C-alpha cells in the first residue's frame, strides 16, 4: 500500500476474490430465479 | 440492435456477432492519412480534459485521485475499449458530471469519517453487479425510446456547455492577468505566476483566435476548388494539426511573454503516495471500512450508473445515426458492459471510472467522416485511431518535453473549433437558425414543407425551454439530477407533444432518419 | 467621352452638357440610408490619410506644410469638386507619390537656398497653364489608350501597396512597444510614449483584427438570408460604421492600456506661423525669389501634372467601368481641369495640391453600389456624399473631443477591409486566383472558355512581372518615375502582346467590357 | 504674412494678377496660333 496500512485478515486478492464470488452467487441466484419465472 | 431477444445476454451476444466479423477491416481501414490526422486531433481533445479534470480532482480530493490516475485510467480503458468494443469511435474519458459526483462523494465521506478511495472501491463493486444484470436482461433496449428530440436536446446542451467553458477559461486568464498600467516586473513564477503579468491575457486571446481561425480556414480549404484535389484533402484533413503547429511555433518564437503550458505529472506514480498505493483494500487502508457503507454504496452506484449509461448511450445514438453513413453497426449492450465494468474494476486501483464522452466522440467521428461531392459519403470506421489515442494519452507522462511547449490557449482555439463543428448535424440547431430567417429562405426539408412555419417555431421554442431548464439545473448544486431532467423529455415528446401537434407534424419534426413521414 | 471633337475646349464643354442636366438627381438620389453610411465610412477613409500624410509632410518640410494645410485643402477642394465635377464619386486627397515629390522638391530647395513654399507657388502657376492647354486641346482623349490591362495593373498595385502599408503600421506599433518581460512602469507620455508600454502592441493587433472581422461579417450578413430584407440591408450598409463603433467602445472601456488615437491640430492655423502666413508672396517671403526658378518651375510642374493626371484619370476609368452600372457619365476633361486648377490655386496659399485617389474613390463607389439578386444593380450616383465627406474633413479640427477617442488600430482594420474589398472587380486578381485552381473549376468566362488555360496563365504571368517591376521601382529613390513605367504597359499591350497572342485571345483577355470578342 | 517679410514693389494681389495676366496672354497666343494653323 502506502505509509502504514491497517492489517486485515484477508489480503487484497483474497478479499476481492471473496467479493467477486459473492457477486457471482447473487447474479446466478437472480438469473436462476428469472429462469424459473416466466415458465410456470 | 435495440430489439429485445428475450434471451439472457442476447443483446450482448448479438453485438459481438454484428461487429466482430469486421475486425480485420477495423484494422486495414485505418491505412489512410485522414486517420493519422484524426489521431493527432483527438489526442489533444482527450489529453487536455484529462489533465484539467485530473488537476481539479486532485485539488478537490486531497490528491487521493489526481492527474496520473486519470491519465492511466483513460489510457488503459481506451486501449481495451478500442480492442473489444462494438463502436470503437467512442472516446472514453472523464466528464464534468463525473467530477461533480466525485466532489459530492468526497464531501459525504469527509462528513462521516470514511476513506473516500475505499468507498469508491465499493461503488465500483456495485457498478459491476448492476451492469451485469442490466446487460443480462437486455436493459439497453430501452435506448430505443430516446428519439432525436432528446438526443438533440442533450447534444446541443453539451456543445453549448463546451463552448461556454472554453470561453470561461479565457476569461479566467484575463482575470489572473488583467490589463494594467503597471506590473510588478519581479513576480514569482513557481509554481505558477503569483501575480499579474503583462501581455499574457492578450497573447492568450490572440493565440486562441489564431488557432480557431486557421482551423476554420483549413476546413473551408478542404471543401474548396483550390490546389489539386488530393493535396487539398490531405491539407484539409491535417487542418487542426497544422493550426496547432502554426500557433505553437508563434508562441515559441515569443520568448519574453509567459503563456500557460500543458503540464503532465513527473512520472507514473500515485498522486498522493502518503494516502494510498496502487491497490486499495476494500476493508480499509488506515481505518476499518464500516459494514453499513458496503451496502449503502449501492445508491451512489445507481447514480453513477445512470450518469454513465445516459451519457454513453446517447453518445452512441448520436454517432451511429443513419444519416452519418456508419455501415458497421454499434453494440449498445457490449459497449455499456465494457465501459461500466472497466470503471468498476478501475475503482479497485483508486482510478476514475469513465464514460463515452459526447463532444470528444462526435469530434472523433467527424474527423473520420469522408465528404461526397455537402453529402457525407462514408466514415473510416476502425479501431486503430482510438487505440492510438489511448496509447498517446498513456505515454503523455513521457513526452513532457513536447507537451510543455504547447500553450493552453492554442488548445482553447481547438476546443472552440470542436464546439462549433459539433453543431452541424443537429436539427434543433438548424431550426434555431430558421427562427432568424424569413420563411421563403427556409430549406426544402419535410419539417419546412409539411409543417406550418409558426408550428415549427413553436416546436423549436418548446425545445428551447427544455434547454433553458437543463442549463439552469446544471448551474445549481443539484446538477447531478441532470440525467433525470433529461429523461423527462421522453414523456414530453410521447405524452404532451401529440396533444398540441398532429402525428404527421411529429413525424416531420422528430424523425429517426429525417424522413417526410 | 474620350472622343476628340476637334473644337477647342470641346471635351470640357461636352462634359458639362453630359452631367449637369442630372444636377437635381445628383441631390435627390442622396436621400437614402446607404448614402449616410457611405458618408461615415469615407469620412474616416479620407481623414486618416490626411492626418498621417500631413504629419509626415510637417516632419519632412519643417512644418512649412503640415496637417492643418492639408486638412483645409482637402476640405475646400472636395467641396468644390463635389459641387462642380462631372464624377462626384471621386475622392480628392493627398497620396504617397505627392508626399514623395514634396520631399524631393523640399530637398532641392534646401540645396539651392530657395524658399520651398514660394517654389511651390510657381509650380502651381505652371500647373494652371499646363491644364488649361491640355483641356483646350482635348488632351484627355488620350486616356482611351489605357486599356483594362494598364487599369488593372495600376489598381492591383495600388491595392497591394495599401494593404502593405496598413500592415507595416501595425508592425511599427510592435517595434515601438515590443513584448518584454519587464517595462519601465514610469514612462513619459507627452508628446508620445517615450518608451515601450505593456499590452499596447497586442491590444492594437486585437483591435485591428476585431474591426476587420466585424466589417467582413457584416458584409456577409447584408448578402445573407437572415433577418428581414430591409433590416439586413441597412445593418449591412452601416457595416463599417457599426464595426468602428464596436471596437472604439471596446477600447474605450479599457482604461489602463494605451492605444494611439487620432490627433487633429488645435485650430485653423498655419503649421509654422514663423515660416509663412496664409498667403505666399510669389516674389519671396524673406529672400527675393530667383528669376531662373520662376521659369525652371515648369519641369517640376510637368512631373506633378503627370502624377496627378495619371492617378486621377485611371481612377476615373476604374470607377466608370461599364460593368459598374454607372448611368450618369463622367467628365475626364472637366475633372482634370478642376483637380489640377484647384491644386495650382492652392499652391498660392501654401496648401497641398491633390489628386483623385484610387483606393478612396473605389471604396466610395463600392459603398454607393446597390447589389441585385451577385450582380450589381445600380449605384447611388450623387454629389451629397462627397460634399459631406469634404465638409467633415474640414470640420475635423472642431470635433477633436470625438476623434481623440478613436484608436488608429480600429482604422487599421477598416483600411484592411478597404484594401481587400477593392480587389473584387479586377480581372487580374481573378486570374491570379485561377493559377491556384484546377482548370475544371475555372469559371465560365470568355477568357476561360475561348483561351487555352496555359495561354491565360502566360498572359497573367506577364502582368505579374509588370507588377514586380513596378513594386521594385516604388521601393527605390526613383519612385517618382512610376507613372512612366506604368505608361510602358500601353506599348506592351499594343506592340508586344499581339506578337505572342492571337487577336481573339486579346479580345478575351483585355476586354473593355468583359465581352467574348 | 508671418514674422518679417521682404517688402516688394508688387503686393500679393498685384503680383498674382500680373502673373495671371501674363498666363492669359500666353494662352491666348497659343490658342490664336492653333487657330491660324490647321487652316492654311
Ligand atoms: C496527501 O494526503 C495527506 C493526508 O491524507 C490522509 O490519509 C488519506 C489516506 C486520506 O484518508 C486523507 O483524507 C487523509 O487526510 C495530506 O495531509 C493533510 O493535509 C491536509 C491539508 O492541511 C490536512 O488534512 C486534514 O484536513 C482536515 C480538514 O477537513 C482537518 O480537520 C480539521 O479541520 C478543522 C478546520 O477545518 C480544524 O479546526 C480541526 O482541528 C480538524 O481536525 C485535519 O485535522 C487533523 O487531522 C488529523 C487527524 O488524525 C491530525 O493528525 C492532523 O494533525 C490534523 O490536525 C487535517 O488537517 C492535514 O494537513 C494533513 N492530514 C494528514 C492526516 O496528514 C496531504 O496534504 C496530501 N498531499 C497532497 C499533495 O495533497
Ligand atoms: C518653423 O520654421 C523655423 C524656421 O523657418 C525658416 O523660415 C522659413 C520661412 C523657411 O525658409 C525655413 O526653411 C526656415 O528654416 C524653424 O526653426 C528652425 O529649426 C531648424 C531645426 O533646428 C533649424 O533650421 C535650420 O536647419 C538647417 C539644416 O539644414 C541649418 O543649417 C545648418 O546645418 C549644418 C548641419 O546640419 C550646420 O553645421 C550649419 O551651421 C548650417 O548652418 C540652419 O542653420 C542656421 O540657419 C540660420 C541661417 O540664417 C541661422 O540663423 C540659424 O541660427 C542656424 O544656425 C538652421 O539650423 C533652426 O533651428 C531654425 N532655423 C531658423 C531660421 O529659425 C522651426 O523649427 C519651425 N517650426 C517647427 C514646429 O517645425
Ligand atoms: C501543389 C501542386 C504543384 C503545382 C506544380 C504545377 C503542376 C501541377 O501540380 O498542376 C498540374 C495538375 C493538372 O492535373 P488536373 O487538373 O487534371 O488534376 C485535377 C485536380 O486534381 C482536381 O482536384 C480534380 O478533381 P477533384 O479536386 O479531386 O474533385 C481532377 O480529378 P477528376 O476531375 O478526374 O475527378 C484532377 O484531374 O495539377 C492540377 O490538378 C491543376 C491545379 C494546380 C494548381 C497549382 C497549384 C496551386
Ligand atoms: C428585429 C426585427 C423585428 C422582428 C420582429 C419579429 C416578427 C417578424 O418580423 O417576422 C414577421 C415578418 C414577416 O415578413 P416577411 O417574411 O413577409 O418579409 C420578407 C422578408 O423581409 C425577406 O427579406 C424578403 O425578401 P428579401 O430579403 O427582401 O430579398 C421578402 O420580400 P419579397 O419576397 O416580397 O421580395 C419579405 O416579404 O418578418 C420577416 O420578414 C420574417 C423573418 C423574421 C426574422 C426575425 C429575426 C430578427
Ligand atoms: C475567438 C476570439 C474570442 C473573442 C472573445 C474575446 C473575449 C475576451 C475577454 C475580455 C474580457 C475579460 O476577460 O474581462 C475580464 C478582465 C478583468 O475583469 P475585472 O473586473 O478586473 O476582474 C475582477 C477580478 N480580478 C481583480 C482578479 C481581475 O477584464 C479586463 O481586464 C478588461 C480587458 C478586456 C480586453 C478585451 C479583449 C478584446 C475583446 C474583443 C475582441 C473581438
Ligand atoms: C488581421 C490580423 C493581422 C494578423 C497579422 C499579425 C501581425 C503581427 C505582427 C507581429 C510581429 C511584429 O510586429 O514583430 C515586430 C516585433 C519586434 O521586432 P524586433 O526584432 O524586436 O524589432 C527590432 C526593433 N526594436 C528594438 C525597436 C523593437 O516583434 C515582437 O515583439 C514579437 C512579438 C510578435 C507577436 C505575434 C503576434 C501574433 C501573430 C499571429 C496572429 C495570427
Ligand atoms: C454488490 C457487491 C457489493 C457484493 C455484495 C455485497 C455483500 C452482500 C457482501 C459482499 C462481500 C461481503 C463481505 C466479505 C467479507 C466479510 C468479512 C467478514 O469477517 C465480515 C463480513 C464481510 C465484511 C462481508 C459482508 C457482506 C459483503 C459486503
Ligand atoms: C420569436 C423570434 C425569435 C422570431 C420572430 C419571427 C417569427 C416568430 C415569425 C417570422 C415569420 C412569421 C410568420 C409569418 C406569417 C404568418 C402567417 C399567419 O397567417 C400566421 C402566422 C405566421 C405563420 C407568422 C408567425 C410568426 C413568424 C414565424
Ligand atoms: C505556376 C504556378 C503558380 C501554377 C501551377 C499550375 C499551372 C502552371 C498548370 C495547372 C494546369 C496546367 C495545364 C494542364 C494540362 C495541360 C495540357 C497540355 O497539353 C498543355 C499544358 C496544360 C494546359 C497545362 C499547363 C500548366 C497548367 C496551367
Ligand atoms: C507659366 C507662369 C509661370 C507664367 C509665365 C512665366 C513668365 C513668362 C512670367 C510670369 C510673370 C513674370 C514676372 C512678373 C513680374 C516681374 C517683376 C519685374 O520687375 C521683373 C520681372 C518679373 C519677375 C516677371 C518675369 C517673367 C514672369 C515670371
Amino acid at each position: 500500500g502506502e505509509r502504514v496500512q491497517l492489517a486485515h485478515h484477508f489480503s487484497e486478492p483474497e478479499i476481492t476474490l471473496i467479493i467477486f464470488g459473492v457477486m457471482a452467487g447473487v447474479i446466478g441466484t437472480i438469473l436462476l430465479i428469472s429462469y424459473g419465472i416466466r415458465r410456470l | 440492435p435495440l430489439q429485445q431477444t428475450g434471451q439472457l445476454f442476447g443483446g450482448l451476444v448479438r453485438d459481438i456477432r454484428r461487429r466482430y466479423p469486421y475486425y480485420l477491416s477495423d484494422i486495414t481501414d485505418a491505412f489512410s492519412p485522414q486517420v493519422l490526422a484524426a489521431v493527432i486531433f483527438i489526442y489533444f481533445a482527450a489529453l487536455s480534459p484529462a489533465i484539467t479534470f485530473g488537476g481539479l480532482l486532485g485539488e478537490k480530493t486531497r490528491n487521493q485521485m489526481g492527474v496520473s490516475e486519470l491519465l492511466i485510467s483513460t489510457a488503459v480503458q481506451g486501449i481495451l475499449f478500442a480492442l473489444l468494443g462494438a463502436q470503437p469511435l467512442l472516446v472514453v474519458g472523464f466528464s464534468g458530471p463525473l467530477l461533480v459526483f466525485e466532489e459530492a462523494f468526497f464531501s459525504f465521506c469527509e462528513t462521516n469519517g470514511l476513506e473516500y478511495i475505499v468507498g469508491r472501491v465499493w461503488i465500483g463493486f456495485w457498478l459491476i453487479l448492476l451492469v451485469v444484470l442490466v446487460v443480462a436482461f437486455e436493459g439497453s433496449f430501452l435506448v430505443r425510446f430516446i428519439s432525436r428530440y432528446t438526443q438533440e436536446i442533450f447534444s446541443f446542451l453539451i456543445s453549448l456547455i463546451f463552448i461556454y467553458e472554453t470561453f470561461s477559461k479565457l476569461i479566467k486568464i484575463f482575470q489572473d492577468h488583467p490589463l494594467q498600467k503597471t506590473y510588478n516586473y519581479n513576480v514569482l513564477m513557481v509554481p505558477k505566476p503569483q501575480g499579474p503579468l503583462p501581455n499574457t491575457a492578450l497573447l492568450s486571446l490572440v493565440l486562441m483566435a489564431g488557432t480557431f481561425f486557421f482551423a476554420m480556414m483549413l476546413r473551408k480549404f478542404k471543401n474548396s476548388s483550390y490546389f489539386p484535389g488530393k493535396l487539398r484533402r490531405v491539407i484539409g484533413d491535417f487542418g487542426v494539426p497544422i493550426s496547432i503547429l502554426i500557433m505553437v511555433l508563434v508562441d515559441f518564437f515569443i520568448q519574453d511573454t509567459y503563456t500557460q503550458k500543458l503540464s503532465v505529472p513527473d512520472g507514473f506514480k500515485v498522486s498522493n503516495s502518503s494516502a494510498r498505493g496502487w491497490v486499495i483494500h476494500p476493508l480499509g487502508l488506515r481505518s476499518e471500512f464500516p459494514i453499513w457503507m458496503m451496502f449503502a454504496s449501492a445508491l451512489p452506484a445507481l447514480l453513477v450508473f445512470i450518469l454513465i449509461f445516459l451519457e454513453s448511450q446517447i453518445t452512441t445514438l448520436i454517432v451511429s445515426k443513419p444519416e452519418r453513413k456508419m455501415v458497421k453497426g454499434s453494440g449498445f449492450h457490449l459497449d455499456l458492459l465494457l465501459v461500466v465494468g472497466m470503471g468498476g474494476v478501475a475503482a479497485l486501483f483508486g482510478m476514475p471510472w469513465l464514460s463515452a464522452t459526447t463532444v470528444r466522440s462526435v469530434t472523433h467521428a467527424n474527423a473520420l467522416t469522408v465528404m461526397g461531392k455537402a453529402q457525407i459519403q462514408e466514415v473510416k470506421e476502425q479501431r486503430i485511431s482510438g487505440l492510438l489515442v489511448a496509447v498517446l494519452v498513456g505515454l503523455s507522462i513521457l513526452m513532457e518535453p513536447i507537451l510543455s511547449r504547447i500553450p493552453l490557449a492554442v488548445l482553447f482555439g481547438i476546443f472552440l473549433y470542436m464546439g462549433v463543428t459539433s453543431l452541424s448535424g443537429i436539427q434543433l440547431f438548424d431550426r434555431i437558425l430558421l427562427l432568424f430567417k424569413p420563411p421563403k429562405y427556409h430549406p426544402d426539408v419535410p419539417y419546412v414543407k409539411r409543417v406550418k412555419t409558426w408550428r415549427m417555431h413553436l416546436f423549436t421554442g418548446i425545445q428551447i425551454i427544455c434547454l433553458a431548464v437543463l442549463w439552469v439545473v446544471k448551474s445549481t448544486p443539484a446538477s447531478l439530477a441532470l440525467p433525470f431532467v433529461l429523461i423527462l423529455t421522453v414523456p414530453l415528446r410521447r405524452v404532451l407533444l401529440p396533444l398540441i401537434f398532429r402525428n404527421v407534424e411529429l413525424q416531420c419534426l422528430d424523425a429517426d432518419d429525417a424522413k417526410a413521414t
